[PDB]
């Protein structure tokens, strides 16, 4: 069990860890949120309540060090830092907890929820999608785009996600027009999976991290990742019989956890009727499709 | 982006550009077998490419042996074009490949644009005008070529015959789309106008009548009748 201190709240502001979240009063004694579940990645994040725009937030993992959290009022937002001084960084742990200014992560014992939307995503990765070697976190935010959309401006704030183009030289081998397009099995698995991620265990963490970039600052760059990534895999007639299973499960976790209410902007209609009713796969994601009915049938 | 009434003039500057057609590019009959079901059989297609700029067309057949052993033909046929048009660029020196290929079903889009791939500065555009291209099979010559081939094979014509030595790229279109769409709406009423009188005559290496100036006048306006015409016909107005 980990601990991340804040040094004050100064601004009024819901904080998010993982899916939970909690409001915090203008300079309210807010010191930190403990027993942080090792073994995972996390993200804490923040929403002003003055401006509802630019949700911000910062991925770590307690193992790679020490992390606090410090509002800065020139740039005026909360920032992650990293204490170097390992006795420094107990001695204000325990001195917060003692004076029990601390919320506790609130997670049932039951509950595999974040376990199955991070399954697969590895800090090593993040620091690759969200280059900034001088930070062990990675810093995400509502309105960094992508290298895709920058392609169709500022290189240091953006998501370096994989480029996925079904109309590209890459995804399409020469005199196999027709055919790789229409299976995209030579895309996905010598190029993508063999070539770029080298497994799918690699493919799958980028995906997942993808959607949660789109849940929880709603980053719209990210949710036109996630979808693509779904639709390369059902659009291969050829998958392996592990990754379909798979990604049953981490779709139906995914949709499980969405808000109810957005439903509308971070689920695009068509890859989600091509995947589950027209592709080579509609037969394979059970759940996903079950949960999908049950849930949204208006989008469908 | 698209091709409308309002860029229409865009045909006749002097960015090299063509239209591809696929409507006739898979055709068949539809029988009855001995059992009573179903069956088609195919004939002899074609792709019809046309500058509307020169008049020049690259008449593609498409012979039926290259459907032999293949499903979702009309599927297919799509991806057929769109290889042969391709192919087509290739084949053509640098300065004659076109700036962009107006495709006139949205269908084929894709297909092209991914054929397409090594040509990423040549656009592929859809249309809304309602062009009769599909008419193509109602000129005599043209029919013939292709239902007498024995291979693929390419036959190139200029589909507005010398009439560019007497009037513009746009009234030169306007004529040809007037004459397929009348052929379109009453084949046999539009050719009976062309042919009725036997002393004009279609030139051996020509599609059309040798018609004087004041006879296309004559002619256009009867193909304008006819069209209107089988208008109140079909919707009873």
């Amino acid at each position: 069990m980990n601990t991340v201190p804040f040094t004050s709240a100064p601004i009024e502001v819901t904080i998010g860890i993982d899916q939970y979240s909690f409001n915090v009063k203008e300079n309210q004694p807010f010191h930190g949120i403990k027993d942080i579940p090792i073994g995972h990645v996390h993200v804490i994040h923040f929403q002003h309540a003055d401006n509802s725009s630019m949700r911000y937030g910062y991925w770590f993992d307690c193992r790679m060090g020490n992390f606090y959290i410090q509002y800065d009022p020139k740039d005026g937002l909360y920032k992650m830092m990293e204490e170097r001084d390992g006795a420094k960084f107990e001695n204000i742990v325990h001195n917060f907890k003692e004076r029990q200014m601390m919320v506790s992560y609130p997670k049932i014992d039951e509950d595999d929820t974040w376990y199955n939307l991070t399954e697969f995503v590895q800090m090593d990765k993040i620091r690759k999608i969200v280059r900034k070697d001088e930070n062990q976190f990675s810093y995400v935010d509502s309105s960094m785009t992508t290298v895709q959309e920058n392609e169709l401006s500022d290189p240091a704030h953006s998501l370096n996600y994989t480029v996925i183009n079904f109309k590209s030289r890459e995804a399409i081998r020469p005199g196999h027009e027709m055919e790789d397009f229409l299976d995209k099995s030579y895309y996905l698995n010598t190029v993508m999976l063999q070539g770029i991620f080298k497994n799918s265990s690699n493919y799958f963490g980028e995906l997942q991290f993808a959607f949660l970039n789109a849940m929880f600052f709603g980053n719209y760059g990210s949710s036109l990742q996630w979808h693509a990534m779904i639709e390369l895999i059902c659009s291969s007639a050829t998958v392996p019989k592990h990754m379909l299973d798979k990604l049953d499960e981490i779709l139906y976790y995914q949709i499980k956890t969405l808000p109810e209410q957005y439903s509308d902007i971070l689920l695009n209609e068509r890859v989600w009727n091509i995947c589950l009713y027209s592709s080579f796969q509609k037969n394979s994601l059970h759940n996903t499709e079950k949960i999908m009915e049950n849930k949204y049938p208006e989008l469908l | 982006g698209a091709m409308n009434s309002s860029n229409y003039a865009e045909l006749f500057n002097n960015d090299i550009k063509l239209f591809v057609d696929d409507t006739n590019v898979y055709r068949v009959t539809v029988h009855k077998t001995f059992e009573g079901n179903v069956a088609t059989k195919a004939i002899n297609g074609c792709i019809f490419t046309l500058n509307p700029k020169t008049g020049h067309l690259f008449l593609k057949i498409i012979h039926t042996s290259v459907w032999a052993g293949q499903k979702r033909l009309s599927q297919l046929a799509k991806w057929k074009t769109a290889e042969e048009v391709s192919a087509l660029v290739r084949s053509l020196p640098k300065e004659e490949q076109p700036k962009q290929i107006i495709v006139t079903r949205k269908a084929m889009l894709d297909p092209l644009e991914v054929h397409m791939l090594d040509f990423p500065n040549i656009a592929i555009r859809p249309t809304e005008l309602r062009l009769p291209f599909s008419a193509a099979m109602s000129i005599d010559k043209l029919s013939d070529v292709v239902m007498k081939a024995t291979e693929p094979q390419m036959v190139l014509f200029n589909i507005y015959d010398d009439w560019l030595d007497r009037i513009s790229s746009y009234t030169a279109f306007s004529r040809l789309t007037l004459l397929l769409r009348a052929l379109k709406t009453n084949e046999e009423s539009a050719k009976m106008i062309l042919l009725s009188d036997p002393t004009i005559t279609i030139k051996s290496y020509h599609l059309w009548p040798s018609f004087t100036d004041e006879q296309w006048i004559t002619i256009e306006s009867q193909m304008r009748d006819l069209i209107l015409t089988e208008y109140g016909r079909k919707y009873n107005v």
